[PDB]
């Protein structure tokens, strides 16, 4: 018989023996201090729900940050080039033009 | 001196705390719940068992008529039949082939074996939780029984304590309960007087000797067809037995929270759930002022291998420098690590090795020695076992439950986005200011 | 307490390792392969002279 054991614990009574109580541990496979490759596998077994939620949160936050980067940079580049885009001999600092052209 | 705390209600686990009275030296306080007894208030509705269908010896009005009386037996049932002309071993019994009526009578009483084989129906109300505590401060270690309600004080020899109310009221008993031969069941038995045949509690009475027994077993009498005198009857099976077969498992195997149920009176012992607020007035006589206690000069922490498990799977070493030989109290000022030892004989200079258990993957916790604080930094591995015969002595939180490697990775990944959005906003503002200035 | 090692199969050479249970002092473990015989599955087909 297979019995799932939680951290709060479990009790089984077999025949007329007295009850035996056993408690689970946190011995998930992986390492909590190794590379993140070990981190994720270790924490997925302890709490797959939370682990997936946090990983998604981070992934989204990264995508937000990167999208913001363009949303700001491109607009600033736009407003910093368009006044000079309709002028002769746009003597902008060449570093600004190079940075803004990419 | 009065102190307030909130002790986890988990029998068999010491809880340690430190009281730092400003004038005096620090004192240790370890609290253990030796036993608990959650007992409700109950009233007995009735008792039930196997009915004995008693059938009085029939009477015949030989050439006349009979009428059914109105008795007060349990499920009393009487009928009258027409001409029967009965015969016995002696022979015929009457002289009228017709108009030779018979009166059939039957009722029930308790079976003679019900004295031991019977079930009691009870209702329960809000249950008051009583606890026995062993509490130690410094050297003293008196015990005491108290009621956990937040009002009633558990006065001891001199140690005065108030406890409770319980953090979350709970009762393993549903509203209706049945207790049979030690075993307890949660069955919604039908109310007193509402007997339904063929189901539990088809016969009820206030007590085994009570004479006002009431039952409804659907007993019905039939016409006697054979010419030998006999009274036939058919009746539903004893619902008591039906229940006994379909009882299900008793509450000793079904109460949650690992609670060990016992009877006479109904109660629930060693029930681990919730938190108990405890306020305790420790007397100042046990307190010792810091002018007499050794105040240590310099202590540092070196932690050996540690592992996060219910057992004491961690060790560390303290190199200390003090000013006297004494009995300094050691303590952990974190909720996710607890030491084993409390008081260590301290010398002028030397070292002490201690054991501890933690729930966190990293030991990142402050140890205090006679008030002096030092931060231990460690890194506990996952436990090698999978199962233990001990309960986890410390709760697992969220904050100190992820390693600093994971924490560093997470904080880096979030701080990147945070700094990026901040830089983007700053860049937009700066571009606007530059356009305005050189406009 | 279960400890896993990979002892080199070399007769007469002790192999030493350290077992480290977390709450306990380390213990020394010396493993020596005193003897080893490899025996195949064999079945007589015939004899001759």
């Amino acid at each position: 018989r297979n019995f799932s054991v939680g951290r709060e614990g479990l009790e089984y009574v077999w025949g007329n023996h007295e009850p035996v109580r056993v408690w689970a541990q946190e011995s998930a496979p992986g390492d909590p201090h190794g590379w993140p490759h070990e981190i994720i596998i270790h924490y997925y077994h302890r709490h797959p729900v939370y682990t997936v939620i946090v990983l998604c949160g981070v992934a989204l936050a990264i995508l937000v940050g990167t999208a913001s980067s363009a949303a700001c940079i491109a607009k600033a580049r736009r407003d910093c080039l368009t006044p000079y885009a309709l002028a002769p001999n746009a003597t902008v600092p060449t570093a600004l033009a190079v940075l803004c052209c990419i | 001196f009065e102190h307030a705390t909130t002790v986890p209600n988990v029998p068999g686990i010491p809880y340690k705390a430190l009281v730092e009275r400003a004038g005096y030296a620090p004192l240790n306080l370890e609290i253990t719940v030796v036993s608990s007894e959650l007992t409700p208030s109950t009233n007995k509705e009735y008792v039930t068992c196997k009915f004995h269908t008693v059938v009085p010896s029939p009477q015949v009005k030989c050439c006349g008529s009979l009428e059914c009386k109105a008795s007060s037996k349990a499920d009393y049932t009487c009928r009258v039949f027409g001409g029967v002309y009965p015969f016995m071993w002696g022979g015929a019994q009457c002289f009228c082939d017709s108009e030779n009526t018979q009166l059939s009578e039957a009722y029930v009483e308790f079976a003679p074996d019900c004295t031991i084989d019977h079930a009691v129906a009870l209702k329960v109300h809000t249950a008051a939780l009583k606890v026995g505590l062993r509490i130690v401060y410094g050297n003293t270690t008196a015990r005491l029984d108290t009621f956990v309600n937040g009002v009633t004080p558990g006065s001891s020899r001199d140690l005065k304590v108030i406890a409770g109310p319980i953090s979350a009221a709970f009762s393993p008993f549903d509203h209706k309960v049945v207790i049979r031969k030690g075993l307890v069941y949660n069955y919604d038995f039908p109310e007193y007087g509402a007997m339904n045949p063929g189901a539990f509690g088809d016969i009820q009475a206030s007590s085994l000797d009570a004479t006002d027994i009431v039952a409804r077993t659907d007993i019905r009498l039939l016409k006697p067809s054979v010419k030998n005198i006999h009274v036939p009857y058919t009746q539903a099976v004893s619902g008591y037995e039906m229940w006994k077969n379909n009882s299900g498992r008793p509450l000793q195997e079904t109460a949650p929270f690992g609670c060990k149920i016992e009877v006479e009176p109904l109660r629930a012992t060693n029930c681990a759930y919730g938190h108990i607020p405890i306020s305790i007035d420790i007397p100042d006589a046990a307190f010792v002022r810091s002018s007499e206690s050794p105040t240590i000069l310099e202590v540092s922490c070196t932690v050996a291998d540690c592992i996060y498990s219910a057992d004491f799977g961690g060790s560390l070493t303290l190199q200390y420098k003090a000013n006297r030989e004494g009995h300094c109290p050691v303590h952990s000022h974190s909720t996710t690590a607890v030491l084993k030892e409390a008081t260590t004989h301290v010398t002028a200079t030397g070292s002490i090795t201690l054991h501890f258990s933690t729930s966190s993957p990293q030991a990142n916790f402050i140890v205090s020695l006679c008030g002096k604080k030092t931060t231990c930094n460690a890194e506990c591995k996952p436990p090698a076992d999978h199962i233990i015969g001990e309960p986890h002595k410390v709760d697992q939180e969220f904050q100190a439950a992820v390693s600093k490697t994971s924490w560093n990775w997470l904080l880096a990944l979030f701080g990147g986005a945070s700094s990026l959005i901040v830089v983007g906003l700053i860049v937009l503002v700066c571009s606007s200011m530059l356009i305005n200035t050189r406009r």
